C-alpha cells in the first residue's frame, strides 16, 4: 500500500500482534448422592382361619 | 506551457514539470505534505474487553 497505508497498517499489526495472555481455567464437579430404602411387612397365614 | 505536478508511487517521488519559480514552491509542497501522522492514525484497533470482536 502506500506508505500513509504502510504506516497505518504497522500500528494495526503492531496492536493486532500483542501477546495473548493465557487462562488456566480449574473446574470444580462436586457430587454427593444417597437414599434410604425401607421395606418391612409381615404375613400370617392360618389353614382354619385364613392368611394376609 | 506552465508548469505541472505528478507523482511516483514505487518510489513515492514528487515530480514537477516546469519553471525555477516551481522548483522553489513544489519543493516547499513537497515539504508541507510530507508530515507523517502523529500517533493516531485513520485505522485504530479497540481491545474489547468484556465484548466479543
Amino acid at each position: 500500500a502506500q506508505p500513509d497505508v504502510m504506516a497505518e497498517l504497522e500500528q494495526v499489526v503492531a496492536k493486532l500482534d500483542i501477546r495473548r495472555a493465557q487462562v488456566l481455567v480449574e473446574a470444580i464437579i462436586v457430587e454427593i448422592a444417597d437414599g434410604d430404602g425401607l421395606n418391612l411387612g409381615v404375613q400370617w397365614a392360618n389353614t382354619n382361619g385364613g392368611g394376609t | 506551457l506552465a508548469p505541472k505536478v505528478v507523482a511516483d508511487e514505487r518510489t513515492n517521488s514528487v515530480v514537477v514539470s516546469g519553471e525555477p519559480k516551481a522548483r522553489a514552491r513544489i519543493i516547499q509542497m513537497v515539504r508541507q505534505l510530507d508530515r507523517e501522522l502523529q500517533s493516531q492514525g485513520n485505522t485504530r484497533v479497540f481491545y474489547l474487553k468484556y465484548g466479543k470482536a
